[PDB]
């Protein structure tokens, strides 16, 4: 079991989109608080995933990443690889240089 | 600030925790079934105890939440099962007897002994010793000794031990605020909280009895017919006016009548329908037998098996030193992991066994999306019945010709069908009285309204009346042969098999009508019909999330336990038996002649 990946099982309020929360606060079920000692109501949210080679293909840990694209006041972004061609000479040819 | 939300807040955390511990327990148990060593036994005990204790603490944490105001039906079922205190009522001293007594029973029951007293030549375990000495030999004198070799050498010492087991287990009903321990097994079929669909716990006994008066006439003709043919092997030893011996119905307990097919063949001069020689001609192997099963399911419409099964499971027996048991069992490890445990062999039963067993795995993944507590069938009978419906279709001559195992030109005559129908009747109709035979005794003994001295006299007398079996030799009270059975000795609800036959036939007609089949039920097929596939998948995915009573309405539309659509399947076989039994003595009264 690959017990190296954890996750936030519970949270008092829904997370704001694109926010990373790094806190040790424990979930509060009722009104009785916990002073750091685990009990019947502390409910430590953190839990570790268990990944084994025998896990089914549909439940394997998929390595997923997210790429964001938004426009802000900052101009002159960076795009993908612009495609360049081979130049020619002594011919009436349309040319599209950088700008 | 409501009870409904509090229950959900508790179940969700338990679901994540329960599956994590279950997965570790499930994967660990597989190693014990592959390589057994002295250090392996202790390792499994370490993991088992914590897993067993995990549910104990969770049950206490759910006690203070009242169940009288949670309108959500999904959590009511989950909370009811998780709140079973069980053995917590027993004191520390009393709690230690359960493990010790059960453990010594298992090892004692695992000691197979057929060595002749005063003649210790040799004797092996149950499977190599007991099965061969009765399925091949035809000697009455040694068969009688084999009957006493197990009921007088193993069951004799269980009289004082079985006595203490029943008297304390019956007390658990009071500790759980129940009527009797037998009533506990009836809670699965109990339905409550729905207006008009409620099923009373005591209705199960009456319904089972109410469905028995139609089984008896079929059994009366079957018993009359089988005794006539069994008389041939023993011409002058048994009179054809009484009942039949107990030790001539396939198994020692008579559960399966498969072995009687050869002895009572109608016309054995012509070759039987066997394709064993055909398989070796084409060089069939382990991979080819299972792959043909996979393409059978896709034709119906169900999704094919995942890729984490073929390369992750074992098919044949590995090595030579590995003697780990390979009993047919269904494994649902979760997270898309599914395995099959069995020792593959080139035989008719094993080929059917693989098809029969793999059906359970398919049903397991149907309700995977449900929580761990609800990750099960509607009731104990649904799981076994679902895995046998496809077996009937797989054995049809039409399906055999579809793949190509059978010859392209094979006539389907009356003789070619009676033998096939008779084979199913032996393993279906024959075992039906026996399944109700054992449960009725267990229900009354757990109730406690049976004095000690009347156990043996009542057991034999009513056996001769309903079942119709003569005792090979008189037995006194100290004998405890009914407890030697596997399910009863290990505290397993054997009633689930009684509903298996009824459930299988109820769905068989439901699936056949959904398949738009035009012909007799015995010739019905389910393959190449997406309408049947979607109908089945609709109910399988329900699992335990919905009441089992509503599941019946989704296939046949009847809320009650229907009994009519089970004899129609056997109507053909009944017709040819009626005229053949015109002169045979059908209907047996009390008989003392064989052992007067
Ligand atoms: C038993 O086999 C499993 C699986 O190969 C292995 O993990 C385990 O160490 C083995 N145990 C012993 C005692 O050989
Ligand atoms: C119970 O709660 C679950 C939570 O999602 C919901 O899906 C279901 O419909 C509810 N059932 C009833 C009967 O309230
Ligand atoms: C279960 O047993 C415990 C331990 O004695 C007891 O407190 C509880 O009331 C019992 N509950 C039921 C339903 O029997
Ligand atoms: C199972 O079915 C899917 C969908 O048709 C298919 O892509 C896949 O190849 C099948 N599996 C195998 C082993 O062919
Ligand atoms: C089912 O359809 C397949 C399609 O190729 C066919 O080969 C097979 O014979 C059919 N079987 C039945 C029983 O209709
Ligand atoms: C049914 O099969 C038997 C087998 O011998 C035959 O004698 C009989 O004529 C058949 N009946 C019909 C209607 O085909």
């Amino acid at each position: 079991g690959n017990y190296n990946y954890l996750y936030r099982l519970f949270r008092k309020s829904n997370l704001k989109p694109f926010e990373r929360d790094i806190s040790t606060e424990i979930y509060q079920a009722g009104s009785t608080p916990c002073n750091g000692v685990e009990g019947f109501n502390c409910y430590f949210p953190l839990q570790s995933y268990g990944f084994q080679p025998t896990n089914g293909v549909g439940y394997q840990p998929y390595r997923v990443v997210v790429l964001s694209f938004e426009l802000l006041h900052a101009p002159a972004t960076v795009c993908g690889p612009k495609k360049s061609t081979n130049l020619v000479k002594n011919k009436c040819v349309n040319f599209n240089f950088n700008g | 600030s409501t009870i409904e939300e509090q229950a959900k807040t508790f179940l969700d955390k338990f679901n994540h925790e329960a599956e994590d511990l279950f997965y570790q327990s499930s994967l660990a148990s597989w190693n014990y079934n592959t390589n057994i060593t002295e250090e392996n036994v202790q390792n499994m005990n370490n993991a088992g105890d914590k897993w067993s204790a995990f549910l104990k603490e969770q049950s206490t944490l759910a006690q203070m939440y009242p169940l009288q105001e949670i309108q959500n039906l999904t959590v009511k079922l989950q909370l009811q099962a998780l709140q079973q205190n069980g053995s917590s009522v027993l004191s520390e001293d009393k709690s230690k007897r359960l493990n010790t007594i059960l453990n010594t029973m298992s090892t004692i029951y695992s000691t197979g002994k057929v060595c002749n007293p005063d003649n210790p030549q040799e004797c092996l375990l149950l499977e190599p010793g007991l099965n061969e000495i009765m399925a091949n030999s035809l000697d009455y004198n040694e068969r009688l000794w084999a009957w006493e070799s197990w009921r007088s050498e193993v069951g004799k010492q269980l009289r004082p031990l079985y006595e203490e087991y029943v008297v304390l287990k019956n007390e658990m009903a009071r500790a759980n605020h129940y009527e009797d321990y037998g009533d506990y097994w009836r809670g699965d079929y109990e339905v409550n909280g729905v207006d008009g669909y409620d099923y009373s716990r005591g209705q199960l006994i009456e319904d089972v009895e109410h469905t028995f008066e139609e089984i008896k006439p079929l059994y009366e003709h079957l018993h009359a017919y089988v005794r006539a043919k069994l008389m041939n092997a023993y011409p002058s030893y048994i009179s054809p006016i009484g009942c039949l011996p107990a030790h001539l119905l396939g198994d020692m307990w008579g559960r399966f009548w498969t072995n009687l097919y050869s002895l009572t063949v109608p016309f054995g001069q012509k070759p039987n329908i066997d394709v064993t020689d055909a398989m070796v001609d084409q060089a069939w192997d382990a991979q080819r037998i299972f792959k043909e099963a996979e393409k059978f399911f896709v034709s119906v419409g169900l999704p094919n098996m995942t890729q984490g099964f073929w390369e992750n499971s074992m098919l044949t027996d590995p090595g030579n030193v590995q003697k780990a048991v390979c009993h047919p069992t269904a494994w649902d490890l979760g997270k898309g992991d599914f395995r099959i445990l069995m020792c593959t062999k080139v035989t008719m039963d094993d080929f059917l066994t693989a098809h029969h067993e793999m059906g359970h795995i398919q049903y397991d993944m149907a309700y995977a999306a449900q929580p761990f507590l609800l990750r099960n069938g509607a009731n104990e009978g649904f799981h076994e019945a679902v895995g046998e419906i496809m077996s009937l279709s797989a054995a049809t001559p039409k399906h055999l010709k579809s793949i190509g195992l059978l010859s392209p030109d094979f006539q389907e005559d009356n003789e070619t069908e009676i033998n096939f129908l008779l084979k199913q009747a032996l393993t279906i109709v024959g075992t039906l009285p026996f399944t109700y035979m054992l449960e009725k005794w267990r229900w009354m003994v757990f109730k406690g309204e049976i004095p000690k001295d009347q156990w043996m006299k009542k057991w034999w007398e009513m056996k001769r009346e309903i079942v119709g079996v003569v005792e090979p030799v008189p037995h006194d009270e100290t004998y405890c042969d009914p407890a030697s059975l596997f399910h009863v000795s290990n505290d397993y609800s054997f009633i689930r098999y009684y509903t298996r036959t009824l459930y299988q036939f109820q769905f068989q007609e439901a699936l056949c009508q959904a398949a738009k089949h035009e012909g007799p039920l015995h010739k019905c097929d389910i393959s190449n019909s997406t309408e049947a596939g979607q109908k089945l998948f609709n109910m399988l995915r329900l699992g335990k999330s919905e009441p089992w009573t509503l599941a019946l309405e989704n296939v046949v539309g009847a809320k009650n336990m229907n009994v009519r659509p089970l004899l129609n399947y056997f109507e053909p076989l009944f017709t040819w038996l009626k005229d053949q039994n015109k002169n045979s003595f059908v209907g047996w009264s009390t008989d003392w002649s064989p052992y007067a």
